[PDB]
DNA sequence: GCATCCGTGAGTCGAGG
DNA sequence: TATAATGGGAGCTGTCACGGATGC
RNA sequence: CUCGA
């Protein structure tokens, strides 16, 4: 379904304070921004997708992404709120691409 | 939700199917609604006062404290509360009784309390002597359901009793909510001064709790029942 | 057990354009 | 890189016999 | 496509 002013405003501040707590994510553990993000990324998405990232120094795989949950879990909770922050961020971004798909069709139809 | 619309259900409850969430709309699955985007809140700002108020003392129960309701004395006819004090008349209806306060310069000097079944006689503002009727009591009197007596001090004087009453009750303030604004407190929580109610794209629109109280959510623009 | 929809064959060579 | 924009658009159909899933 | 055998 289309998407509200509210619903619209909504997601688009859930995904900039998203990638925010990420930042501060990168801040606090000294990890890579870039693989934060496909972590988070690939725990909202699921197990049917993890597949390598092309940027990452590190092969995106099950193992890994569990030693990261595992080592972002392992935080205090005003750390670990961040995580929190980042999740619904994406789950957010997800939502929003799907919910602006019919856009495209009415752009691209013109080409 | 239609617009100015408010839900028959509250938010965090469960639902049956069928069961009208409001008006408007009825729930086609079971589960728990959730609030969309509630456009006004409400805030129940407490208060815990120390109000005065003489009697008759033959109209007068006695009781070492009284809800809300509850009857606080029976008038044969009818009596004239007066002030005891000069000043000027700060006057604050509530939803039933009211709170009269007299002041001279800034500083106030009395706080009588005038539950439910007594007719102020005075306006906002009013110059008032000593003696002066503030307000007139008529047959029974008894307090009004959004206000509590905690304690009661009584004091006999003459053919008259006079009561302490230390009042605790609750103040509601709306705020309209606009859709570029996201409510961060939830349904019945408890803030203080200076604690954010809703946040908004620029400071100066932002919603910050003035005093004490608890938060409710009225009028949202959607349920969600999951 | 019998009608219905689908996929597939349907000559050769040669010439022009 | 910022007004807002939110579900396409082609489409004449004059044969025939078989293996087939099917599907009546 | 049209022509030829």
């Amino acid at each position: 379904p289309l998407l509200t002013l509210e619903e619209e405003v909504e997601l688009a501040r859930k995904v900039e304070e998203g990638m925010e707590a990420i930042k501060k994510l990168s801040e606090i553990t000294g990890l890579d921004p870039d693989l934060i993000r496909e972590v988070v990324r690939a725990k909202i998405l699921g197990s049917a997708r993890v597949r390598h990232i092309p940027g990452l120094k590190e092969t995106l795989d099950p193992k890994t992404v569990e030693e990261i949950d595992q080592k972002l879990k392992s935080l205090p909770k005003e750390h670990k709120r961040y995580l929190h922050i980042a999740r619904e961020g994406e789950a957010a971004r997800q939502h929003l691409i799907e919910a602006n798909l019919r856009l495209v069709v009415s752009i691209a139809k013109k080409y | 939700l239609p617009p100015g619309v408010d839900a028959l259900v509250k938010d965090g409850e469960e639902v049956v199917k069928g069961q009208e969430l409001a008006p408007g709309v009825v729930s086609r699955l079971d589960g728990v609604a959730l609030y969309r985007f509630p456009r006004r809140v409400r805030v129940e700002y407490v208060k815990k006062e120390r109000a005065g108020l003489r009697l008759p003392l033959a109209a007068w129960v006695e009781k070492e404290a009284y809800k809300p309701g509850e009857i606080l004395a029976e008038l044969p006819e009818p009596y004239l509360f007066r002030a005891e004090e000069e000043g000027v008349v700060e006057l604050k209806e509530l939803e039933e009784g009211a709170f009269l306060v007299l002041r001279r310069e800034d500083e106030p000097v009395a706080t009588y309390f005038l539950p439910v079944g007594m007719t102020p006689l005075v306006v906002h503002g009013e110059i008032v002597e000593k003696g002066q009727p503030l307000a007139e009591a008529k047959g029974l009197l008894r307090m009004p359901r959004q206000v509590r007596a905690a304690q009661v001090e009584a004091e006999e004087e003459g053919e008259t009793v006079y009561l302490t009453l230390f009042l605790e009750w609750t103040e509601p303030k709306d705020y309209r909510v606009q859709p570029h604004m996201n409510v961060v407190v939830p349904e019945g929580a408890r803030v203080e001064a200076g604690d954010k109610i809703v946040a908004a794209i620029d400071p100066e629109e932002e919603v910050i709790a003035e005093a004490e109280g608890v938060v409710h959510l009225h009028e949202p623009a959607s349920i969600l029942v999951v």
